């Protein structure tokens, strides 16, 4: 249901931490599912065991990575209490980042992805404040 | 062949589009689209190898599905309003699936993982007209349905055939392979533009033709299908070095050449409908796009290979080949910038 | 002095069909 | 030839590209209007035919 | 190995044409193409320029 | 500009029609002639700009760099006829288009009045370069350092086509005489933040800044020669002009995202005058001396005041010769004993006692030596800083000190100590080189005897 | 008017071409056996044209004013340094090989552009079929590595099935013995010094590999010193053939025609000879290369296509 | 009728579903894309007679020739593929990936 | 008229005078304020039909 | 700086992270059976995109 997404929104960061944490986490698990369903279709395992594997191993690592976002987002919002603030999404980014070179043993894998998903985020947040409508119907 | 069969058989390649364009039917679009499919098979399958029959397979199972999911759509629409159109009011599921097949007829990502696997499979020529001629119907269904099309899928799909296409061909040593993801990444630039003003779709369907039928075309010379026999270039037909050149440097839009104009006034016609991030990435994976070509360019033009005892004796024999509008195309290619508003 | 133009090890590695 | 050459031309030039900016804005916003709203000749849809339809006497009345 | 040719040794100019300026091997283009150097350059474009 | 411009497109047939034997005198002279007919768009007696065309203008920041671009050509194919000398007929004519091309669309760009001309001549810039770093270096990495510098400048300048479209979406025109006369304040958004980095950080890594030079020293260390003279002496100039043209629609953004840069600019012109006090490699250090220069204009730039905008066009015009000649100077030996390598050929100045006082002069050039558009330059900057905030002096000093110190540590280990015996290939010197820095000097001579033409858009 | 599509529709067929002596027909055998005395007869008897062997310049003598060029634009190979040193680290030997072979596959080329052309047989010697038996016989020795017997046999794969074999054979065969003593009463100075395992063994490939193989699609005609004399009856012989058991039985028109394209463009002939394999007996660096060509490209009748130029004595060159 | 309709929109997502899952042999995608043609036969068909629209009756009637052809060339392609391999299977078919 | 390799030396003139040419042109398309600049806008004297040309 | 960090970080990040996206994308084996299984799983994230969106 759209509404469970869009109940991300009824209220600013740093209020109602438990409900955006784990909306984050299906949100991660959801898109790690699709990630599954892909490298099971494609580069198949040599056993429906493995794929299986595969498949817990990519959700579980990406609900924890949306899991780490919420979390802290909300407490660095919550904490220096400034919900329009996209370096909240940003240290969200890198603690994603982070554990994403966690569950994943590589601290290179661990800056890369900081820098890139925290500034995904901090741009998330800046055209959701702005008002940035990608996939825009045609106006002209 | 026969000359009464490729006569046949070029009438109906040349037919199946002609009745794509020149019908309001769905359906004898549909027909249209089948002696596409049906005439190209003879000739893709012309040589008689294990890689002709895989690439012919792969290209009918593939476009079968497609056909068969565009004629569900189309009979879905017939029951909906007793008509053979896509009107207004119209399902976006049916349109959704008209699309979706689409894609995979012309072979955008994701579901481009056929198109350079049976480019690799068959002659240049069988290349050249399945990546440029094919590709005029399927275009043409949309292009006449362009205000009921939604705006969101046809740009995920555009992102991912740039993205792919682009990471597909950073690493292909062979040169019909990253003609095909070249296709692929093209055919992005176009999907993503469709819905606002689709003149430009067909601005870019024509630059890339008139880009790739000479490549092609340079490719054919010498049988050249891989990055170390186009190397031994500067040895065998050292004349057409700069055209290759200045023809891969505007297929990675670079601005003097007119490569860089669809990509611009994309950007344009985009960023006039707040499509601002979206451009963003495309403008900025069309780098990666480059990158390979400047990588052939360097080894086949600007850093000489190492060549072989044996090339001498094409030295001493002569050539015929260039049709001479190889010359017209390139040269209209990569120096056709200036007159950009009479193209538009 | 010379000009650098490539060699078989530079060449090589464009003969593997993935690069 | 002098300065006021130079001025004059400058200004020739102003008012061109001043002009120009105008009617590219007033484009934009023309092509908005007509097409949120097919009141206007461009972004004008196709609509069924009207002239192959059959007006003639048919078997049943009710048709 | 590969049969290339060997590097071609330190060339030295003034061997032959001892008044060798800097530009061809021909005596006459070295002298017609410091003049034309010096002259454009110099006489007229750092004179009349200034 | 037009009669600048089209003379320099027949320069190609003059090229291609001659004969073989008369292809580089004929070109040379006839460039040496359109460096002549560029002298007319000094012709300011007023205050008002010229404007010849809804295309073309010259303001007295164009007109500087229209006339050194003009004339560079003549020294980069004097300097490029010892090597490609046994080379084909054909490759030199190639290489001349190519040099001629570079004239062009670099004049095209000084000249132009829309930034989206400015933005695809920009671009055009690079193909030439690439093709002379390629087909013409001596060394492998030749084609790694062609990667870097160009997909460095990709990347900068594709958001730059973002901010421009979305400026002509906005606005109309995109030329710079109506966005002069009708700039709107900006709503300090991160949404104009954005705009802001995406319109300078193509000519910010194009200067260039410290975070991101690693293009510059690959690319001057590779080029033949010609592109490293170009490279040094109006691509990165290319970049602060563009910077002085896009800024007037950026306020008051400017008073607070440069910061960063500013910073970045003068703590990496200490590293890297830093690393030119050493390093083993002599067409690095000057590399590394060019991005301690360039550091300065970025900086100046980004206070946007008067005396700052003035001394960085003094600067740009300045190191663009010096840096040029010292290339030059390098390239002299490089021809001889095919080493870039400085401590190998440490004891000259007995051999070559002439060019020893080409070499004293262009260091004076480069250290700041008072009576040279150098020195004014530095420290007008260096003044703008100070008023800016009186704790950067501590920082341009230690520039200075360094800066004093490379260049004569170069000088010496070059020219003064024992001669190395062991070299009987230093032949005497050639006529044309010795040209060549005669060209590169007498320049900086004049314009220290009047520099009311070589300040900017404020004086 | 260039052969093609056009002229086959309009009439220029091939059956009507062949009559009964449109045949190509080769004769082989060992190093002095009697092959060119026999091989010129039999064209003069029968009504064919004698194609002589293949050597180092067959390519510039069919190309140009039809002269020998200097040995670095002919290739880069020498027999007589085969001959008195056959184990250099230069990789003269197989490169002598592989261009031999490329001159070889030309004048099969030419033979059946010829033939299919006009319908007058071709006369042949020691044609593509049977140039692998030197390689073996230099493989046997330490004469290559076996790198370049793989990059043989792929061109070989690449080439020849393309081509149809002959339609006979004449292999005349002579012992090792009165060859070598043959060579003797030659008067070389450098044919003279080679082994005789090298000879045996060019006899053991020629009977084991080559007969066999021929002779499930093509006549042999093996014959002897004594009967290899007197073409006459050799000719006699060739003249009451049943030319069954081959594929020249299972062609048409159009396979004659796609087979007289392929061979009217020697470029698509010799690609897949130019590939990119990079042994170092076959490469030849960019220097080397671009100097070759360029001084190539500076010669009398070169540097443009043949009738565009002026410097021998072409005209209307403005008008071509 | 809405009954049957689903139905038979059913029917050919199964067919649909079927010749995307494959197995190992060919033929049996060719006779699932031969099922999705029968259920876009019927369909049609029973639109049309619902409708009493018989100017669009010629329509079901190309769909089996086309469909009849595709599966013509569908089967000389398998002829093909097993003068090659042997045996039908779509798995030895994994040489273009090299 | 012999041996005429001395031909080429009338490109570049050739171009630098359409070059002047060409800003003419231009400078004759754009002849509006020619006289109607709130700064100079003079009369035109006696003997005088166009300001600059 | 120069020669280890800046080029560790800016450059070559860059190039890991292409070719590495590269090499998990592109390697990719010739059988229709797993080509045709994504396709059915593009229709599924269609389908069930359409009825979320709506
Ligand atoms: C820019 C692209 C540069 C790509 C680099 C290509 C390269 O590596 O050069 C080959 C080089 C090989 O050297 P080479 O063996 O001496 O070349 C043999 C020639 O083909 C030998 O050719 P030839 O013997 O048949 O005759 C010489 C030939 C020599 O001409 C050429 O082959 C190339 C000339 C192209 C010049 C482009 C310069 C850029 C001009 C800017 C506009 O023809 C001419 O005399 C030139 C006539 C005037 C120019 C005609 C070109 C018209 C097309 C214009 C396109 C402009 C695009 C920009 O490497
Ligand atoms: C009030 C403010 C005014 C500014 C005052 C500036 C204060 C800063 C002082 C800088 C000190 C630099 C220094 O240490 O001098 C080194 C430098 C070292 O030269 P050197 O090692 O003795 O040369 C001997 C060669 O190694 C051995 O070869 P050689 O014996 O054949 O050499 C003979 C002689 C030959 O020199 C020439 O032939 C002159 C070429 C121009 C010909 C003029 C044609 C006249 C027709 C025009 C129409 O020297 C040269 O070859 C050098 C030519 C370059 C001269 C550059 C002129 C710089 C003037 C700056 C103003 O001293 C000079 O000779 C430069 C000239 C003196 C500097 C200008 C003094 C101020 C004059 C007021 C303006
Ligand atoms: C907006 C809506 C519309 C869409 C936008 C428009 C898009 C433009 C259309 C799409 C562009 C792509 C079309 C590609 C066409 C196919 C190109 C091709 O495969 O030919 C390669 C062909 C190779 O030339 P070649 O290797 O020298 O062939 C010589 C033959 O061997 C010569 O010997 P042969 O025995 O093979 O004879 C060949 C025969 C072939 O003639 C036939 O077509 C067969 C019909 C026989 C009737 C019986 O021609 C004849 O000799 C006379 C007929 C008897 O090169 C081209 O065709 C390049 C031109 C491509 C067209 C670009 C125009 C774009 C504007
Ligand atoms: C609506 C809801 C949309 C949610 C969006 C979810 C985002 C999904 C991201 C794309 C999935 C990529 C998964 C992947 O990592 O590719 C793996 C596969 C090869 O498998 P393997 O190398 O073993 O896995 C390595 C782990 N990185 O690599 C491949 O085979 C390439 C497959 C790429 C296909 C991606 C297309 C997704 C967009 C489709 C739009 C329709
Ligand atoms: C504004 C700042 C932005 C700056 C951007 C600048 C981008 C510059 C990119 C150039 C990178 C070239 C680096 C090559 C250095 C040479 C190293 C070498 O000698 O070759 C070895 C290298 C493989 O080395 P290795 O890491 O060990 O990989 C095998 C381990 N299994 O072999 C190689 O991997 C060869 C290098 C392959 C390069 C892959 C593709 C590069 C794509 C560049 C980015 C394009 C822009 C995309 C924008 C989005
Ligand atoms: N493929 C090959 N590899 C190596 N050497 C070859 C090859 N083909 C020919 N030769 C050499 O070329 C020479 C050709 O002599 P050939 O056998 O042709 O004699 P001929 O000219 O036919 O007349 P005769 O047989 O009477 O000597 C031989 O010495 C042989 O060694």
């Amino acid at each position: 249901v759209k509404r469970f997404f869009e109940s991300y929104h009824e209220v600013p960061d740093g209020t109602q931490c438990h409900r955006k944490t784990y909306i984050t986490t299906a949100l991660g698990g959801i898109c790690g599912i699709i990630g599954s369903a892909y490298s099971v279709s494609l580069n198949p395992a040599d056993s429906t065991l493995e794929a299986v594997a595969r498949v817990g191993r990519y959700t579980f690592t990406a609900a924890a990575i949306g899991a780490m976002f919420g979390l802290t987002t909300c407490v660095s919002a919550q904490v220096r209490e400034k919900p329009d603030d996209p370096l909240n999404y940003f240290i969200g980014g890198c603690a994603g980042g982070l554990t994403l070179g966690a569950r994943t043993h590589s601290y290179g894998t661990a800056a890369m992805g900081c820098v890139y998903m925290g500034t995904a985020a901090a741009l998330f947040k800046i055209g959701k404040l702005e008002g940035w409508e990608l996939f825009p119907t045609p106006k002209v | 062949m026969n000359p009464i069969t490729l006569a046949i058989i070029y009438f109906t390649i040349f037919l199946g589009p002609v009745i794509t364009m020149s019908s309001t039917n769905l359906m004898l679009m549909w027909v249209g689209l089948e002696f596409s499919l049906l005439a190209i098979i003879p000739m893709l399958i012309n040589k008689k190898n294990p890689r002709s029959t895989e690439a012919a397979t792969k290209y009918f199972v593939t476009q079968a599905t497609a056909s068969m999911i565009i004629l569900l759509a189309i009979v879905l629409n017939y029951k909906q309003l007793g008509t053979w159109m896509f009107q207004q009011q119209t399902n976006g599921l049916i349109l959704n699936m008209t699309l979706m097949a689409l894609s995979m007829k012309l072979g955008l990502a994701p579901f481009h993982f056929w198109l350079p696997e049976v480019t690799q499979g068959i002659p240049l020529h069988m290349g050249l007209i399945l990546l440029t001629w094919q590709k005029i119907a399927p275009l043409s269904i949309l292009i006449q349905i362009y205000p009921l099309l939604n705006s969101t899928i046809i740009l995920m799909l555009a992102i991912t055939s740039i993205f792919m296409g682009a990471w597909g061909g950073l690493n292909q040593t062979q040169m019909r392979k990253i003609m095909a993801y070249s296709s692929i990444a093209h055919m992005g630039w176009m999907l993503a533009i469709l819905p606002y003003n689709p003149s430009l779709t067909l601005l870019n369907l024509m630059i890339y033709i008139i880009l790739t039928a000479p490549m092609f075309m340079a490719l054919m010379l010498n049988n050249s299908m891989t990055i170390n026999s186009i190397s031994l270039l500067w040895n065998k037909t050292p004349a057409m070095l700069t055209m290759i050149s200045l023809m891969l440097l505007s297929l990675g839009g670079l601005p003097p050449l007119t490569g860089f104009l669809p990509k611009w006034i994309i950007i344009t016609e985009l960023m006039k409908n707040n499509c601002l991030i979206m451009a963003t990435l495309m403008a900025m994976m069309a780098l990666l796009n480059l990158f390979f070509y400047t990588r052939l360019i360097y080894s086949t033009s600007l850093t000489m290979f190492p060549t072989n005892n044996n090339s001498k004796m094409m030295t001493h024999q002569t050539k015929t080949k260039p049709n001479l509008m190889f010359s017209t195309l390139a040269i209209m290619s990569t120096m056709t910038l200036p007159l950009a508003p009479q193209l538009i | 002095a010379r000009q650098w133009q490539p060699d078989i090890e530079w060449a090589e590695q464009f003969s593997g069909a993935v690069m | 030839d002098g300065p006021e050459k130079n001025y004059e031309k400058t200004l020739a030039i102003l008012q061109i590209e001043s002009e120009k900016a105008e009617l590219r804005l007033k484009e934009q916003e023309v092509r908005r209007l007509m097409r949120a709203r097919g009141d206007g000749p461009w972004y004008q849809f196709p609509t069924p035919e009207k002239e192959f339809i059959d007006h003639s006497p048919k078997a049943t009345p009710d048709n | 190995q590969w049969q290339e040719d060997p590097e071609p040794e330190d060339e030295n100019v003034y061997a032959k044409n001892p008044d060798f300026h800097g530009y061809d091997s021909d005596p006459v283009v070295d002298v017609w193409n410091m003049r034309a150097v010096f002259f454009f350059g110099f006489s007229i474009v750092l004179v009349f320029g200034t | 500009m037009l009669k600048i411009i089209l003379p320099s497109l027949m320069l190609l047939p003059l090229t291609w029609l001659s004969s073989p034997k008369k292809t580089w005198t004929n070109v040379t002279s006839y460039s040496f002639l359109i460096s002549l007919t560029s002298l007319t768009l000094l012709w300011q007696t007023d205050e008002n700009y010229k404007n010849f065309s809804n295309m073309f203008s010259s303001d007295p920041l164009s007109t500087p760099l229209i006339i050194l671009t003009a004339w560079l050509l003549p020294l980069m194919l004097m300097a490029s006829q010892n090597h490609l000398k046994k080379d084909n007929n054909v490759l030199q004519k190639l290489y001349i288009s190519m040099l001629i091309s570079l004239q062009i669309l670099l004049i095209m760009t000084f000249s132009a009045t829309e930034l989206i001309m400015f933005y695809i001549l920009f671009e055009a810039t690079l193909i030439p370069t690439l093709i002379i770093i390629t087909r013409w270096g001596n060394q492998t990495e030749r084609l790694n350092a062609g990667i870097y510098f160009l997909f460095y400048t990709l990347i900068g300048s594709i958001p730059l086509l973002i901010a421009l479209i979305l400026i002509q979406n906005h606005v109309g025109t995109l030329n710079l005489m109506i966005l002069s006369f009708t700039t709107h304040t900006l709503d300090a958004s991160w949404s104009n933040n954005l705009l802001w980095l995406a319109c300078m950080m193509a000519f910010l890594i194009k200067m260039p800044l410290y975070g991101v030079h690693l293009w510059l020293p690959k690319a001057h260390v590779e080029a033949p020669i010609a592109g490293s003279m170009i490279l040094a002496a109006i691509l990165l100039k290319l970049g602060s002009y563009g910077m002085i043209r896009i800024s007037i629609i950026l306020d008051p953004l400017t008073k607070y995202m440069a910061y960063p840069f500013i910073l970045l600019s003068l703590w990496g012109m200490i590293m890297t005058s830093s690393i030119c006090l050493r390093q083993t490699d002599l067409k690095s250090l000057i590399a590394y001396s060019s991005v301690s220069h360039m550091a300065l204009v970025i900086a100046s730039i980004m206070i946007q005041t008067p005396w700052s905008f003035m001394g960085a066009t003094m600067l740009m015009i300045a190191h663009g010769l010096t840096s040029s000649l010292l290339f030059c100077l390098a390239n002299s030996n490089y021809e001889r004993i095919h080493s870039r390598t400085m401590i190998m050929a440490r004891g000259l100045q007995m051999v070559f006692p002439l060019m020893a006082t080409w070499w004293l002069m262009a260091s004076l050039a480069n250290l700041a030596l008072p009576p040279s558009i150098n020195l004014m330059g530095e420290l007008f900057i260096t003044m703008s800083l100070f008023s800016w905030s009186n704790f950067t002096i501590i920082l341009m000093g230690i520039n200075i000190i360094i800066t004093g110190m490379y260049s004569m540590y170069m000088i010496i280990t070059t020219q003064r100590g024992k001669l190395t015996n062991h070299m009987i290939n230093l032949q005497p010197s050639h006529t044309r080189e010795l040209t060549l820095m005669a060209l590169h000097m007498i320049p900086l001579i004049l314009l220290t005897t009047s520099p009311k033409l070589i300040t900017g858009l404020t004086m | 008017l260039r052969y093609g599509l056009l002229a086959a529709i309009l009439g220029d067929k091939t059956t009507k071409k062949l009559h009964e002596y449109s045949r190509v027909i080769t004769v082989d055998g060992n190093i002095c056996s009697g092959k060119n005395k026999l091989a010129k007869e039999i064209a003069q008897q029968l009504g064919m044209k004698h194609y002589p062997e293949a050597g180092i310049q067959y390519s510039s003598t069919t190309t140009g004013d039809g002269r020998p060029l200097d040995i670095e634009f002919s290739g880069s190979c020498s027999l007589e340094k085969f001959y008195d040193d056959p184990k250099s680290n230069d990789g003269n030997s197989y490169r002598l090989q592989s261009w031999l072979y490329a001159s070889r596959l030309l004048q099969y080329a030419d033979a059946l552009e010829h033939l299919l052309s006009t319908g007058q047989g071709v006369v042949l010697e020691r044609s593509i079929y049977s140039d692998f038996v030197f390689l073996e016989a230099m493989y046997n020795q330490g004469y290559i590595r076996k790198q370049c017997v793989d990059h043989y046999n792929e061109i070989k794969r690449l080439t020849l099935p393309e081509y149809l074999p002959p339609h006979a054979v004449i292999y005349i065969d002579v012992p090792v013995p009165e060859v070598q003593s043959r060579i003797q009463k030659k008067g070389d100075p450098h044919e003279m010094k080679v082994t005789s395992a090298y000879l045996q063994d060019i006899e053991n490939a020629y009977k084991k590999t080559f007969l066999p193989k021929m002779s499930e699609m093509c006549e042999v005609l093996v014959y002897d010193s004594w009967e290899a004399e007197d073409p006459t009856k050799v000719v006699e012989d060739i003249e009451y053939l049943k030319y069954n058991k081959g594929p020249w039985l299972k062609q048409d028109d159009w396979t004659f025609h796609y087979l007289r394209m392929l061979v009217q463009d020697k470029t698509e002939v010799l690609n897949y000879t130019t590939i990119p394999v990079y042994l170092p007996e076959i490469t030849i660096g960019a220097h080397q290369g671009s100097r070759i060509y360029n001084s190539f490209r500076e010669l009398p009748g070169r540097k443009y296509a043949p009738g565009y130029n002026a410097e021998v004595g072409d005209k209307w060159i403005w008008l071509k | 009728m809405p009954s049957t309709f689903f139905n038979l929109t059913m029917a050919f997502s199964l067919s649909l579903l079927g010749t995307l899952m494959f197995r190992s042999h060919l033929m049996s995608t060719l006779l699932c894309l031969e099922g999705m043609v029968l259920s876009l036969f019927i369909m049609t068909s029973v639109t049309s007679l619902n409708s009493n629209s018989m100017s669009s009756m010629p329509i079901p009637i190309t769909i089996l020739v086309f469909a009849a052809c595709e599966a013509a060339v569908g089967l000389a392609l398998l002829v093909k593929v097993s003068n090659t391999y042997g045996t039908d299977y779509v798995q030895n078919l994994n040489l273009l990936q090299c | 008229q012999l041996l005429r390799e001395h031909w080429v030396h009338i490109l570049v003139p050739a171009g630098f005078v359409f070059g002047c040419y060409l800003d003419r042109k231009d400078d004759e398309k754009l002849t509006a304020f020619r006289n109607k600049s709130m700064l100079f806008q003079r009369e035109l004297r006696p003997n005088e039909e166009v300001t600059w040309k | 700086l120069d020669l280890i960090w800046l080029e560790k970080t800016i450059p070559k990040s860059t190039s890991t992270l292409h070719t590495n996206m590269t090499t998990l994308t592109t390697n990719q084996k010739g059988l229709i059976k797993l080509y045709f299984m994504s396709f059915l799983i593009n229709i599924i994230l269609i389908i069930i995109l359409y009825s979320i969106n709506l």
